[PDB]
């Protein structure tokens, strides 16, 4: 349900 | 320290507040554990929020976006305390951005906001969330934001205690008929999991999907080559046929049972299981269902389960086993006596799971009530199996319907 943004 | 960062970000000059918020930022996305308590208590949310509304600088609006977006992805408790900083309202102004990232990430925000429950995912639908969201839907879209905005699409439509409103439901509708004829994988997964949930909220939700013409492009999608694709769609048709049989009949008239045989085959035994249940609300249906049942040739494959399946997908049959005799002629039924069904469908007696006893018990009454000149001979098969000493030991169970049901049948079609 919940999506952390980590970064790419 | 983290209270220099929140100084620094109600900072004036504007370097420095961008460099506290990027700090921030980089503290909540570096890993897969971010320190999202450390960071509520340390009162920065109101300064991200107040950064929100910084329509001059794009880049600011984003780093607080991201960061308020991370610390959204957490407990319960840490999305609620972004939503009491009243970020909703200030994300669903950039969601009219002329930046494509602002509004990407509001929408990312938004989708951990709606995912949390149903009530924070009304009040988002109340303050208007919908419209904009759906708005973005477009060929020139990069994929990867339409894979965003169909997530937040299928978070609104999940939690159904209480469902979504009925307005909702009647906008997303067509979204969902525009993206099923997408080709990515990621977005058709997302819009067949938004069907499943819309068509597991009763039959008005069942009739409001049937009625936007999406079903014909929802039951080839069975036989997709992606196992998630087949999986959706076939919990999706599955609710459906949870339904009346006219609607169940909708399903049936969009040729669903020529995708069946490569279901009961598939390695997947999930996918057994919920094939099995499927067709288990088809025999519970009228004789003419029963009859396409019968002649898709789906019948051996299901009494095969029923004997060499895993516990799950044994049950399924079982329980389409049972519903034929609901509304099934004796014609019918013979074709099942035909097929062997006695033998593996008694040698479910003796599982623990007291459901699924109670259906085999229930289905071998109703065959023996049906088939009065076969009745003997039907009595002996069920002899030969070992069945009358499974159903004369459960005389002595625990559940009373049960053994009310062992000693009727003994007593009436293995006495007189």
């Amino acid at each position: 349900r919940k999506r952390q943004k980590l970064m790419p | 320290s983290l209270e220099a960062i929140v100084q620094n970000a109600s900072s004036d000059n504007q370097g420095i507040q961008l460099s506290a918020v990027q700090a921030a930022r980089k503290l909540l996305s570096s890993d897969r554990n971010p320190p999202i308590d450390d960071l509520i208590k340390s009162g920065i949310l109101p300064i991200l929020v107040h950064c929100l509304e910084r329509d001059d600088n794009p880049s600011l609006q984003f780093e607080a976006a991201w960061a308020l977006t991370n610390i959204a992805s957490g407990t319960s408790e840490q999305t609620q305390a972004v939503v009491q900083s009243n970020a909703v309202p200030l994300f669903l102004r950039l969601l009219h951005s002329p930046h494509q990232n602002v509004c990407e990430q509001a929408v990312w925000a938004l989708g951990n906001i709606i995912g949390d429950g149903p009530q924070c995912r009304d009040y988002v639908i109340s303050l208007g969330v919908v419209k904009p969201l759906l708005s973005f839907i477009s060929p020139s879209i990069p994929i990867t934001f339409l894979r965003n905005v169909t997530w937040v699409m299928v978070n609104l439509c999940r939690h159904k205690d209480p469902p979504p409103p009925m307005e909702t439901i009647q906008e997303i509708l067509p979204a969902l008929c525009v993206l099923i004829h997408h080709t990515d994988v990621n977005i058709l997964v997302d819009t067949v999991w938004a069907l499943s949930y819309l068509t597991d909220a009763g039959n008005e939700q069942i009739q409001m999907v049937i009625d936007s013409g999406i079903v014909p492009h929802l039951v080839p999608l069975l036989s997709h080559q992606e196992v998630k694709v087949q999986t959706a769609a076939l919990r999706a048709v599955g609710n459906i046929v949870t339904g009346t049989d006219e609607q169940t009949q909708v399903v049936l008239n969009c040729d669903a049972l020529s995708h069946f045989p490569a279901l009961l085959t598939h390695p997947k035994e999930k996918i057994n299981k919920e094939a099995v249940w499927f067709l288990s609300n088809i025999t519970a249906g009228n004789q003419q269902q029963v009859q396409a049942v019968i002649d898709a040739n789906l019948v051996p494959m299901i009494i095969h389960l029923l004997d060499k399946g895993d516990f799950g997908t044994q049950k399924e049959a079982a329980w389409a086993i049972s519903n034929l005799t609901i509304s099934g002629r004796k014609d019918q039924v013979a074709y099942l006596i035909q097929q062997n069904v006695i033998p593996p469908f008694c040698n479910l007696l003796t599982v623990k799971d007291a459901q699924v006893v109670q259906v085999v018990l229930d289905g071998l009454s109703n065959i023996l009530k049906m088939a009065e000149d076969e009745a003997e001979t039907i009595g002996n098969l069920i002899e030969e199996c070992g069945g009358l000493e499974k159903i004369e030991q459960l005389q002595n169970h625990e559940n009373e319907d049960i053994y009310k049901l062992a000693y009727e049948i003994i007593d009436q079609f293995f006495s007189s």
